[PDB]
């Protein structure tokens, strides 16, 4: 199956400044890569879909980019509401499959 | 506008079989497609399956055919059956649909001879 | 299941077999084979002998030569098939690796079977009654009704295996081509259900002609004839003999004569409810997919095994489904038929399909429905609105045989 | 041939005999005949075959019986296509009806022999004080398959002992396109595997 890797595991910055997350897959997927956003005691939120497309509801601060195999999820000028974990999930095959995980800190 | 949530017990025996509903408000079931997501304690999250509106079903092959994913339009919910759990089976099930707007907000379920 | 045809038929690979050399054609205009293996294989009535593989090198509108290894051959009874498939080996863009595109099979040679049964230890008994014939032999027994002609019921130790009598079949839940633009309001003459429905097909009632037992040394024979009629027209007449030995099998050997003047059957063979319902099938013959005669080229002549859900095509407006042609051997629990015939096998009657508009609001009968045909008529397609089934593919003979022996395991 | 069976059971109201053979050469069996023959009350009997036909061996010209009859009749009678010679592949321009010829015209004296004369569609033939009924192609002369085979000319053959007498469940088409290649279509070859056909033989 697809297998995603996340990187850095965990990244530290001071709100204000601006970070880059990334995802990159063992094969192809097109722009099936999606970027999913989780917080201790909640469930998952989409934050883009598709590797750079928009979703209602979410702060402009958070964009996709990439392609084919290496995407990256980046955020504008962090804010305290934005530390927690942040996921990839590809759906270009069965079974879609989640990325372990880049947890964003307070530094 | 839709609102999902899981329902069902929270505390299971190894060998039994792990049932979960996801009860849907707001639309109808025959409306999307409905999916199973479940995190590990490790922060590790597995996509188990969805079931699309012809009701075909995909499933994770990491189940080993373990699941069960079937859905009651009378009673506007879907649910998510996993036999013969184990203590890997131990994690937080969550019920979303396929396009990832809508989740339940997940229902944590230990697997313990206790 | 349609699909597959399609994608049988436009693969991108095609193929000859000579001697023992597969000639390799390749349909591409741009590319090389460059990801491509040839995986190919011989087998005995669904027993492999032998496997390969190659790696084509062949180029767009070329040809590739494939000389094969001595290819083994036994003294054994059955058809020898030869089996190729074109796989790739890496995962493109919209492939998965391991991915099937082509593929193509033959039949290599056959061995008859030349081979007398052991001459059977027992005996059947036939008890006669004026209400029907049993016959007996082991924990077995065997009911015709002498009323009917029919075979009412069957046991195996104390269990019945019947809900409905074996009975002769010449009708089909109309599909969307044999209906075509008819509605109740406005009848369309031509459409293929329509010719069926206004000659009786569906509504012909039978008549015993003749029923007989009969003891032979080693077997008892039974001998029946109806005839099956609407209006005063004979449309059909079926004759049969059921031929039960000491090994506890019977041999039903049927032959139809269709009349010259009446629209011809979609189908001609039989069915049955069976009592079980078992979780698998698992046949030898055409699959593993769903296969019509002029729908049939997808499919390989093999050993197959399914669930029997599987064994049921959920097309949303329900019809005749889930047939498989070229069977030779069909199991499903204790039961084993053997001939060659095409069958399909279901929860669901023909008429339960027949006057269900929707297929969510099907539900499963007491057993198993079994219909297994001698012949079946093709299901046409080239338009929906007009008869498209080709005249080859029509049961326009006016006389049919075919023979099977239905037993236990 | 091989006699792999050959039984006799007697009926409430018949006999029936049962047989079956292999037809094999070099240890291949090529074919497979099975009958049943059921002498009733009527003094009528009904043969009933089904051969088998190796997947793997060319396809037979034909599959049907023959046997020399005693007799010579001067007229062949039959009701199916005709009057003249017909092959399956040939038989468009005749008609289904009753013909009555002198056995002479049951013969086609190309100048190099073959097999001959044949008509198709048959459901009752006569001759003599036989009749045999069913649905079948046949041909009937005074000379063997092997003497037309063997003999280069048609001057040369001679009649023999009585008729001889070929009827057919089935053959295969003559072709023509060319005579050089095969011709045959498909449609005309006998490429079944399985084949099945009945008769029956009776007097008057």
């Amino acid at each position: 199956d697809i297998v995603l890797t996340q990187s850095p595991a965990t990244l530290s910055v001071t709100p204000g400044n601006s970070v880059s997350l990334s995802c990159r897959a063992s094969q192809s997927i097109g722009n099936d890569l999606h970027w999913y956003q989780q917080k201790s005691h909640e469930s998952p939120r989409l934050l883009i879909k598709y590797a750079s497309q928009s979703i209602s509801g979410i702060p402009s601060r958070f964009s996709g980019s990439g392609s084919g195999t290496d995407f990256t999820l980046s955020i504008n000028s962090v804010e305290t509401e934005d530390f927690g974990m942040y996921f990839c999930q590809q759906s270009n095959s069965w079974p879609y499959t989640f990325g372990g995980g880049t947890k964003l800190e307070i530094k | 506008d839709v609102q999902l949530q899981e329902s069902g017990p929270s505390l299971v025996k190894p060998s039994q079989t792990l049932s979960l509903t996801c009860s849907v408000t707001g639309d109808s079931i025959t409306s999307d497609y409905w999916s199973w997501i479940r995190k590990f304690p490790g922060n590790r999250l597995e996509y188990m399956g969805y079931v699309s509106y012809s009701g075909s079903t995909y499933y994770n092959p990491s189940l080993k055919s373990r699941i069960s994913i079937t859905r009651d339009t009378s009673k506007n919910q879907y649910y998510l059956d996993l036999n013969s759990v184990t203590t890997e089976d131990t994690a937080t099930y969550y019920c979303a649909n396929w396009d990832g707007d809508y989740w339940g907000q997940g229902t944590l379920v230990t697997v313990s001879a206790a | 299941p349609a699909l597959t045809e399609a994608k049988h038929q436009q693969q991108f690979f095609q193929f000859r077999l000579s001697g023992q050399t597969i000639e390799v054609t390749s349909e591409y205009l741009f590319r090389h084979s460059d990801n491509e293996l040839l995986h190919w294989m011989v087998a005995l009535d669904g027993k492999p002998l032998a496997s390969g593989e190659v790696p084509l090198d062949v180029a767009p509108q070329g040809k590739q030569l494939i000389e094969l290894p001595e290819l083994p051959q036994p003294e054994s009874a059955g058809q020898l098939w030869l089996t190729v498939r074109v796989v790739q080996p890496n995962a493109t863009a919209w492939s998965e690796a391991g991915h099937i595109s082509a593929w193509q099979q033959w039949r290599l040679a056959e061995n008859l079977s030349v081979t007398l049964p052991a001459a059977s230890h027992a005996i059947p008994h036939l008890t006669t009654s004026e209400m029907d014939f049993c016959i007996e032999l082991g924990n077995k027994r065997w009911q015709f009704n002498r009323q009917s002609g029919f075979l009412s019921q069957m046991w195996i130790g104390d269990k019945k295996q019947l809900l409905t009598p074996l009975r002769d079949q010449f009708t089909r839940a109309p599909l969307d081509n044999d209906i075509g633009v008819s509605e109740a309001t406005r009848i369309d003459p031509n459409a293929w259900v329509e010719r069926w429905k206004a000659a009786g097909h569906y509504q012909a009632e039978a008549a015993l002609l003749q029923c007989t037992a009969d003891t032979l040394a080693d077997a008892v024979l039974i001998t029946t004839a109806h005839a099956w009629q609407h209006q005063g027209k004979t449309l059909f007449i079926s004759r049969k003999t059921y031929r039960i030995d000491g090994s506890g099998q019977m041999a039903i050997t049927v032959d139809v004569e269709v009349a010259s003047d009446t629209p011809h059957p979609a189908r001609i063979g039989l069915n049955c409810q069976l009592a079980q319902v078992a979780e698998r099938v698992n046949w030898l013959g055409l699959g593993p997919q769903e296969n019509y005669p002029d729908r049939l080229t997808a499919a390989c002549f093999d050993r197959w095994d399914l669930p029997l859900s599987d064994m049921y095509t959920p097309y949303v407006f329900p019809s005749e489904n889930g047939l498989r042609c070229g069977t030779r051997e069909l199991n499903y629990g204790p039961h084993q038929w053997r001939g060659d015939f095409q069958f399909n096998i279901s929860r669901y009657s023909q008429q339960q399909l027949m006057e269900t508009s929707h297929r969510h609001l099907l539900h499963a009968e007491e057993g198993t429905w079994l219909n297994i045909d001698g012949f079946h008529m093709g299901i046409g397609g080239d338009d929906s609105w007009s008869p498209s089934v080709s005249a080859e593919f029509q049961l326009s003979a006016g006389r049919y045989h075919y023979q099977l022996v239905w037993c236990q395991k």
